[PDB]
RNA sequence: AGCCGGUAGCGGGCGUGGAUCCCUGGAUGUCCGAAUGGGGGAACCCGGCCGGCGGGAACGCCGGUCACCGCGCGCGCGGGGGGAACCUGGGGAACUGAAACAUCUCAGUACCCAGAGGAGAGGAAAGAGAAAUCGACUCCCUGAGUAGCGGCGAGCGAAAGGGGACCAGCCUAAACCGUCCGGCUUGUCCGGGCGGGGUCGUGGGGCCCUCGGACCGAAUCCCCAGCCUAGCCGAAGCUGUUGGGAAGCAGCGCCAGAGAGGGUGAAAGCCCCGUAGGCGAAAGGUGGGGGGAUAGGUGAGGGUACCCGAGUACCCCGUGGUUCGUGGAGCCAUGGGGGAAUCUGGGCGGACCACCGCCUAAGGCUAAGUACUCCGGGUGACCGAUAGCGCACCAGUAC
RNA sequence: GAAUGCCGGCAUGAGUAACGAUAAAGAGGGUGAGAAUCCCUCUCGCCGUAAGCCCAAGGGUUCCUACGCAAUGGUCGUCAGCGUAGGGUUAGGCGGGACCUAAGGUGAAGCCGAAAGGCGUAGCCGAAGGGCAGCCGGUUAAUAUUCCGGCCCUUCCCGCAG
RNA sequence: AAUCCGCCUCCCAACAAGCUCUGCGUGGUGGGGAAGCCCGGGUGACAACCCCCCGAAGCCAGGGAGCCAAGAAAAGCCUCUAAGCACAACCUGCGGGAACCCGUACCGCAAACCGACACAGGUGGGCGGGUGCAAGAGCACUCAGGCGCGCGGGAGAA
């Protein structure tokens, strides 16, 4: 329920629209709206744990960009990464975005 | 303090060293305390001298500051 | 920035208006913040003074009351006539007041 | 620059302060920020004595008015310094 | 040529050897405050380290320094907080109106929040939309209360085009080349950095052949004009008379690129301050105008089909935006699922299909015309102390 | 000319109700322009698990002295918690800080949330709890475990000896 | 890590002692010191300063017993050891030096605090003497101390 660290996908506000009646295309009188109220659509955030330069790195990422984490790991092979902390490894991977 | 005395005080102050300017400020600050004491017992009819000394001291510290900025 | 004064202490001025109009006298003092001058022997008033160290016996003194600076006009020391003042740039070149009727210096 | 003469402002002029001269206790107005230790040193290098005891108290300014304008006198600080046996501060012996 | 603020006085001083005062720069600038050594009930309290002072080791004082986060190889640079409105983004009501009320309205308003700057946003067509057309964006007029939207109720309400203001266009990613670094799965490798190259819709670029060898020029830097932050010169009236007083009345004059206005004892072109017309910066600020640098900018065929921005386009589901409230509902945006291609690629012209055309998405920047008024000035068929700002006065005070 | 309109002024009620505990007063002397009301003396009455004394909050010079009485004081006022001025608060040992932790607050690590922000073991802050060395007397118009006197004590630094 | 603490075993000591700490008394020494009289001070006075009794809810204290509802933390302190360092360091005695910041006036059951007021209201802790009433902080009187409540004078109806 927050922000994708890879895509920047973020919760958005959407309306919930309750309708009644038969649609005109089916020969009905038409749809009537018995209620419109705000709600939120969340990104499909999940955890992606991954080992890079011998250290466990955790990403909070929308499912749509799960493969983008592994791409960042692949491209990480060309980086002077060993000896660094997880916080510092993470910053490097994200910089390759 | 007349203008001529102020010009002259500045010329002579700008020839002293920082160490000399400090000793002189210290001397004038004891002079200023003595004026204060005489003022508080109503024995200083020439009260303008208190303002004069304080601005003398300010001028000296201003020159002390000149010499130490570069 | 500064109150403009066409007259100073102490040149010779004519008092050209008021009860003392026509009088000539020296400017004893100029009061820029009141835009007023004090002319010797002009605008005399009786002031009450209390019995005091300063004034034993008490009674009254005589004081010169200020005159609006526009009521007064300098007497040119060259031609001896009441004059508006002009400005002249010398060769220094400082600026001086000069008489408008002839051209003499007033200072 | 800070000197002994910035710490010691004036003597305290009162019957209670004068009562102290007879036993070597001299009372000054000192800078409100001044510490007992620095008042000790200030008195010693100004009056050429040895201080063996310092007492201090803050003196709050008196609220005063002039017509419709209520105000305050400045806050002050008093120091009573005890000088070594047999010593004196002739400037205050005054009287 | 006077001066030591409002502020007189007491008591003393200063100034043509140029004071007070006004402008610019500098110095000093206790403590609190983003407050940042640490703590804290703001303006207090308590420390580490280096140096100094005292007889000084205990104690205290003086100077320097010590928060956190971001970025870049312990050190540097940056950030933090504030600002009357104006601006953009992230969120986002209700009364009310519909003479009840729920969709709808009020309104993406009020307000909360983040951010920006003297503006901000937007901006160089995957545009418009029917002109065989136009040619970034912004802003004004108009188109037009039109087209439309709408419990087709109440109401809501475009765009194109035309007239104007201003004017300006650029940098990248990828192919390919070079170089450095490291990865382990040893090289014709893959990855990372840097440099070159390249930037477009008459499609453009790369590579390969063939042909050909100075003019433009910044939005960046430099100089200068001009401007601001003090100022200066500036024409011409005397006499009598009534009056406390002349500027009124009278006599005789004069100036005017100045007869705007305000003062002066009453009603003054010529007494004063000004006005018309002119003049002025060592210093700081500005400089969009002028000049100069620099950055950058630049051919034609033919072949090759190497590149042309991906969890993207595209389709479906849930919504938002638009005049569009599910409507025949396209377009632009996107939370979920599925998921391409590189010009013979792709998006659009209001379902959809064909035809015919328009355009080049998934990287970034970009003056000016526009908004506002804390601040300075100018001007009112604006107020004149119950008015005009809440405050003409020691008011965001007393209370 | 009216809006129980708004602001201000001034009336009526009216010399009326009231003057705030039914613990209570009387006289003499003094001061002074002025005295039921201030000072002094005698007498009387009231409180006395308080209506006396000490401390903490809160208040902030109201404390002491001199000079005052326009207003403040429910009358009066020469008086005063009122006006003007001068003076007055002194600590190694009392209280708090340079010590400790409580709830709670804050918060390296970490977790969460459109933004603002919400949480969070350690740590830190947080007292009227823990801890820690001063008793009695004298002195001032006004301070006193603070000044002084007597007799004691704590910590820190340095040094000596063990 | 530990020689400390915990656990097991043995010996002695153990309701004794020992060591230690606090209270109270005494204690070199320093103070105080009434009525009355006289003008807060002098005198009383070279003051005296002793005996008996009552006696706390306070002190010794971290005391004892009973009970169930089962009754803070951390530092100071002591002990153990680690890096270290063992010419140092710490401990004990003694000596000299050093010892900062803030509060302290005054009101404080009230005329100075909260109630618009010098307001019969509200405001936490300690001391709160004597006699009698069975006791007591109750009640009456009264000590020290503090007051008569900031309008009065008459009259003697409803
Ligand atoms: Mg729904
Ligand atoms: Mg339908
Ligand atoms: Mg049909
Ligand atoms: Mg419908
Ligand atoms: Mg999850
Ligand atoms: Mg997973
Ligand atoms: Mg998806
Ligand atoms: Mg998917
Ligand atoms: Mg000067
Ligand atoms: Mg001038
Ligand atoms: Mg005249
Ligand atoms: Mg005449
Ligand atoms: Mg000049
Ligand atoms: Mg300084
Ligand atoms: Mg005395
Ligand atoms: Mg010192
Ligand atoms: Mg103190
Ligand atoms: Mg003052
Ligand atoms: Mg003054
Ligand atoms: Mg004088
Ligand atoms: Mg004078
Ligand atoms: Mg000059
Ligand atoms: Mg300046
Ligand atoms: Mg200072
Ligand atoms: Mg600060
Ligand atoms: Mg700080
Ligand atoms: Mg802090
Ligand atoms: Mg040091
Ligand atoms: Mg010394
Ligand atoms: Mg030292
Ligand atoms: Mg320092
Ligand atoms: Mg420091
Ligand atoms: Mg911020
Ligand atoms: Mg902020
Ligand atoms: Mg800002
Ligand atoms: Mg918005
Ligand atoms: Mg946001
Ligand atoms: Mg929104
Ligand atoms: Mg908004
Ligand atoms: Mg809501
Ligand atoms: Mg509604
Ligand atoms: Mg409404
Ligand atoms: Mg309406
Ligand atoms: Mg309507
Ligand atoms: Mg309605
Ligand atoms: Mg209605
Ligand atoms: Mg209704
Ligand atoms: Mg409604
Ligand atoms: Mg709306
Ligand atoms: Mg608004
Ligand atoms: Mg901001
Ligand atoms: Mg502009
Ligand atoms: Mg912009
Ligand atoms: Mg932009
Ligand atoms: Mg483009
Ligand atoms: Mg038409
Ligand atoms: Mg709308
Ligand atoms: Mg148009
Ligand atoms: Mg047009
Ligand atoms: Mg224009
Ligand atoms: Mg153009
Ligand atoms: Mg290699
Ligand atoms: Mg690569
Ligand atoms: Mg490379
Ligand atoms: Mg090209
Ligand atoms: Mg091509
Ligand atoms: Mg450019
Ligand atoms: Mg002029
Ligand atoms: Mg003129
Ligand atoms: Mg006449
Ligand atoms: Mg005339
Ligand atoms: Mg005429
Ligand atoms: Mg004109
Ligand atoms: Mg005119
Ligand atoms: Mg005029
Ligand atoms: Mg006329
Ligand atoms: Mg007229
Ligand atoms: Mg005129
Ligand atoms: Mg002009
Ligand atoms: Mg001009
Ligand atoms: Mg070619
Ligand atoms: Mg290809
Ligand atoms: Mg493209
Ligand atoms: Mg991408
Ligand atoms: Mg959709
Ligand atoms: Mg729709
Ligand atoms: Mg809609
Ligand atoms: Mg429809
Ligand atoms: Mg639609
Ligand atoms: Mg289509
Ligand atoms: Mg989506
Ligand atoms: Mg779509
Ligand atoms: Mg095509
Ligand atoms: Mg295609
Ligand atoms: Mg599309
Ligand atoms: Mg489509
Ligand atoms: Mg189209
Ligand atoms: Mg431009
Ligand atoms: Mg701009
Ligand atoms: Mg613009
Ligand atoms: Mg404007
Ligand atoms: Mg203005
Ligand atoms: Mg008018
Ligand atoms: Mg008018
Ligand atoms: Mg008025
Ligand atoms: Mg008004
Ligand atoms: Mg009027
Ligand atoms: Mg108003
Ligand atoms: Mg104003
Ligand atoms: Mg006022
Ligand atoms: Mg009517
Ligand atoms: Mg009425
Ligand atoms: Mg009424
Ligand atoms: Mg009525
Ligand atoms: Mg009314
Ligand atoms: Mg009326
Ligand atoms: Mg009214
Ligand atoms: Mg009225
Ligand atoms: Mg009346
Ligand atoms: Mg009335
Ligand atoms: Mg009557
Ligand atoms: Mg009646
Ligand atoms: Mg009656
Ligand atoms: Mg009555
Ligand atoms: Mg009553
Ligand atoms: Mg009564
Ligand atoms: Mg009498
Ligand atoms: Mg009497
Ligand atoms: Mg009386
Ligand atoms: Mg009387
Ligand atoms: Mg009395
Ligand atoms: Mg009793
Ligand atoms: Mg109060
Ligand atoms: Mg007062
Ligand atoms: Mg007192
Ligand atoms: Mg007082
Ligand atoms: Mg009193
Ligand atoms: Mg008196
Ligand atoms: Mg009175
Ligand atoms: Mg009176
Ligand atoms: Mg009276
Ligand atoms: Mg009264
Ligand atoms: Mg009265
Ligand atoms: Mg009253
Ligand atoms: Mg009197
Ligand atoms: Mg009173
Ligand atoms: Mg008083
Ligand atoms: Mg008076
Ligand atoms: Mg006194
Ligand atoms: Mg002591
Ligand atoms: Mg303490
Ligand atoms: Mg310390
Ligand atoms: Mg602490
Ligand atoms: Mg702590
Ligand atoms: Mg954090
Ligand atoms: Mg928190
Ligand atoms: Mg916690
Ligand atoms: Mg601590
Ligand atoms: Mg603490
Ligand atoms: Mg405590
Ligand atoms: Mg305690
Ligand atoms: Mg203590
Ligand atoms: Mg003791
Ligand atoms: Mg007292
Ligand atoms: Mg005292
Ligand atoms: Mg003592
Ligand atoms: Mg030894
Ligand atoms: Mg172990
Ligand atoms: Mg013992
Ligand atoms: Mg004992
Ligand atoms: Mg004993
Ligand atoms: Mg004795
Ligand atoms: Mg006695
Ligand atoms: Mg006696
Ligand atoms: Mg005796
Ligand atoms: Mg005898
Ligand atoms: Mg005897
Ligand atoms: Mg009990
Ligand atoms: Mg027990
Ligand atoms: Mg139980
Ligand atoms: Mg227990
Ligand atoms: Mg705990
Ligand atoms: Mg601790
Ligand atoms: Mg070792
Ligand atoms: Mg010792
Ligand atoms: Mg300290
Ligand atoms: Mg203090
Ligand atoms: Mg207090
Ligand atoms: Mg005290
Ligand atoms: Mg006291
Ligand atoms: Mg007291
Ligand atoms: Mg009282
Ligand atoms: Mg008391
Ligand atoms: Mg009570
Ligand atoms: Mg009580
Ligand atoms: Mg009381
Ligand atoms: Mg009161
Ligand atoms: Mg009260
Ligand atoms: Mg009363
Ligand atoms: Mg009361
Ligand atoms: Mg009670
Ligand atoms: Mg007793
Ligand atoms: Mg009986
Ligand atoms: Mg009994
Ligand atoms: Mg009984
Ligand atoms: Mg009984
Ligand atoms: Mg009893
Ligand atoms: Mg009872
Ligand atoms: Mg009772
Ligand atoms: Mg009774
Ligand atoms: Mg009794
Ligand atoms: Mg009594
Ligand atoms: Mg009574
Ligand atoms: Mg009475
Ligand atoms: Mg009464
Ligand atoms: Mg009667
Ligand atoms: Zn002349």
């Amino acid at each position: 329920s927050k922000v994708c660290e890879i895509s920047g996908k973020r919760p958005i506000v959407a309306n919930s629209i309750q309708r009644r009646g038969k649609a005109k295309r089916e020969g009905g009188v038409g749809k009537k709206t018995t209620g419109i109220s705000k709600r939120r659509q969340y990104p499909n955030l999940q955890k992606v744990r991954v080992r890079v330069a011998g250290q466990e790195i955790t990403f909070r990422v929308a499912a749509s960009h799960i493969p983008k984490v592994y791409e960042l790991v692949e491209r990480a092979k060309g980086l002077k990464l060993e000896g660094l902390s997880p916080k510092e490894i993470k910053k490097e991977l994200l910089k390759l975005l | 303090m007349k203008l001529s005395e102020v010009r002259k005080q500045l010329e002579e102050a700008r020839k002293l060293s920082p160490v000399e300017l400090e000793k002189l400020v210290r001397e004038k600050k004891r002079e200023l305390m003595e004026l204060r004491f005489q003022a508080s017992i109503g024995q200083l009819s020439q009260n303008h001298k208190i303002r004069d000394l304080k601005r003398q001291i300010a001028r000296l510290l201003t020159v002390l500051n000149e010499k130490r900025r570069q | 920035m500064r109150v403009k004064m066409h007259v100073k202490k102490g040149d010779t001025v004519l008092v050209a208006s008021g009860k003392y109009k026509g009088r000539v006298g020296k400017v004893k003092e100029v009061l820029p913040k009141k835009y007023a001058v004090i002319v010797e022997g002009v605008n005399i008033v009786k002031k009450a003074v209390r019995v005091s160290p300063k004034y034993p016996q008490g009674g009254f003194i005589e004081k010169e009351a200020p005159l609006h600076a526009s009521k007064v006009r300098p007497i040119c020391p060259a031609c001896g006539k009441p004059t508006r003042v002009r400005k002249k740039f010398l060769e220094n070149g400082k600026k001086i007041r000069v008489c408008a009727k002839c051209g003499g210096a007033l200072d | 620059m800070k000197t002994a003469y910035d710490v010691i402002l004036a003597p305290v002029l009162s019957e209670k302060a004068y009562a102290g001269f007879a036993e070597g206790k001299y009372t000054f107005w000192v800078h409100p920020k001044a510490t007992k230790t620095e008042i000790k040193n200030a008195v010693e290098t100004a009056f050429k004595v040895k201080v063996v005891k310092v007492n201090t108290l803050h003196v709050r300014g008196k609220k005063k008015r002039l017509g419709r304008y209520l105000g305050k006198r400045p806050d002050r600080k008093k120091a009573i310094v005890q000088v070594a046996p047999g010593q004196k501060i002739e400037a205050l012996e005054g009287l």
